[PDB]
């Protein structure tokens, strides 16, 4: 109900400039402080700064590591939060989260967006090739079958994988991308009942925000 | 600025056991006026966004299990999980709210469990990938424990290590196992010059490798 959605993440070169957004709803925006927090892959959370509420003049505070480099502003009519990043560097590559914050004086509930991923490098944006993984012509093994999808050769991260638009979640393993040169490759497996496949449709849906691409690949027996 | 130190770096227990983890600030987070310690604890399950569990050091946010309790006052704080459940696999972070905000380095909580053999399955290159001049043979190693495991590819009986990409998943939140993915990549011509393809998995659970394979001309 209370939703925080970040966008604007993606690829950018060193020295470059990027602006992130965080659209909201479900609560009266003007009454809350808003925070930005980031997290480099496999590292610790890191507070970047916040923007105060109306009753406190929408003023700002930042952490040293972003001093005079990052700027926080807010569109009070649109209920959107922004984070202006300038003169970017490798260490800035991370997932960026916005969060509803406050004077810790009011009895509140916390909310965070899913975050947007910023990658800093000079590599090029590349859409993935999505391939279906069906069992060999060989014989099966039990009343359950494992199917899969090889999401190969894209840049940068991330890529989101679902099966049958998310209706097939239980029994799904999506493996972390592996970097080989300037390209990422990942896979995802789903195990379902033999009575389900090929009897019914099983499709992996892959999305690549950086390239604005979406691929839906049906797994059909060889 | 306030520095937040967390200990230990990681914990590990079987489902049902109890764990505690430390968080210390470079200064007191006790507000003399509100009589509240501005210390909060967060939980971050893999692939997820941080979730507030406790604030003011002792208060549990509505919806949070009683098994999560926070204590401490001044500079030394503790997060206790009474009876660790498998879904608790996560990195826990404390955060001070006294002056501005700052996070600790986090404490990772892993789950110990009984040994489990991997379920292995191999997939030949798809017809689609082949037309693009490439050829990936994929091997999934699902639901095993512990995380230690070796994968050896063989092509026509001979071992191979050139174009192998491996990837391990985080621990599973339901059953506390691990899964892995191995991908042997070749060009279309190589893949078609050979005939037997094998994926071998060696795991503590057996001295005999779990073997999966296929012949390019099977029927
Ligand atoms: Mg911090
Ligand atoms: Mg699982
Ligand atoms: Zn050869």
């Amino acid at each position: 109900e209370v939703k925080l959605v970040e966008s604007g993440g993606g690829l950018v070169q060193s020295g470059g400039s990027l602006r992130l957004s965080c659209a909201t709803s479900g609560f009266t925006f003007t009454d809350y402080y808003m925070s930005w927090v980031r997290q480099p892959p496999g590292k610790a959370l890191e507070w970047l700064g916040f923007i105060r509420n109306k009753a406190n003049g929408y003023t700002t505070e930042y952490s040293p590591s972003v001093k005079g480099r990052f700027t926080i502003s807010r569109d009070n009519s649109q209920s959107i939060l922004y984070l202006q990043m300038n003169t970017l560097r490798a260490e800035d590559s991370a997932t960026y989260y916005c969060a509803r914050d406050h004077d810790g004086y009011y009895e509140r509930f916390s909310y965070w967006g899913q975050g947007t991923l910023v990658t800093v490098s000079a590599a090029k944006t590349t859409p993935p090739s999505v391939y279906p993984l069906a069992p060999g012509s060989a014989a099966q093994t039990n009343s359950m079958v494992t199917l899969g999808c090889l999401v190969k050769g894209y840049f940068p991260e991330p890529v989101t994988v679902t099966w049958n638009s998310g209706s097939l979640s239980s029994g799904v393993h999506t493996f972390p991308a592996v970097l080989q040169s300037d390209l990422y490759t990942l896979s995802s497996s789903v195990t379902v009942p033999s009575s389900t496949w090929p009897s019914e449709t099983v499709t992996c849906n892959v999305a690549h925000p950086a390239s604005s691409t979406k691929v839906d690949k049906k797994i059909v027996p060889r | 600025d306030i520095v937040m130190s967390q200990s230990p770096s990681s914990l590990a227990v079987s489902a049902g056991e109890k764990v505690t983890m430390s968080c210390k600030s470079s200064q007191s987070l006790l507000n003399s006026r509100t009589r509240k310690n501005y210390l909060a604890w967060y939980q971050q399950k893999p692939g997820q966004s941080p979730k507030l569990l406790i604030y003011w050091a002792s208060t549990r946010e509505s919806g949070v299990p009683d098994r999560f309790t926070g204590s401490g006052s001044g500079t030394d704080f503790t997060l206790t999980i009474t009876s660790v459940q498998a879904e608790d696999l996560a990195v826990y972070y404390c955060k001070q709210s006294y002056n501005l905000r700052t996070f600790g380095g986090g404490t990772k909580l892993e789950i110990k469990r009984a040994d489990a053999a991997p379920t292995v399955s191999i997939f030949p290159p798809s017809s689609e990938q082949l037309t693009s001049g490439g050829a990936s043979v994929v091997c999934f190693l699902n639901n095993f424990y512990p995380k230690d495991i070796n994968v050896k590819w063989k092509i026509d009986g001979s071992e191979r290590q050139n174009g192998v990409l491996n990837s391990w998943t985080d621990q599973d939140s339901k059953d506390s196992t691990y899964s892995m993915s191995s991908t042997l990549t070749l060009t279309k011509d190589e893949y078609e010059r050979h005939n037997s393809y094998t994926c071998e998995a060696t795991h503590k659970t057996s001295t005999s490798p779990i073997v999966k394979s296929f012949n390019r001309n099977e029927c």
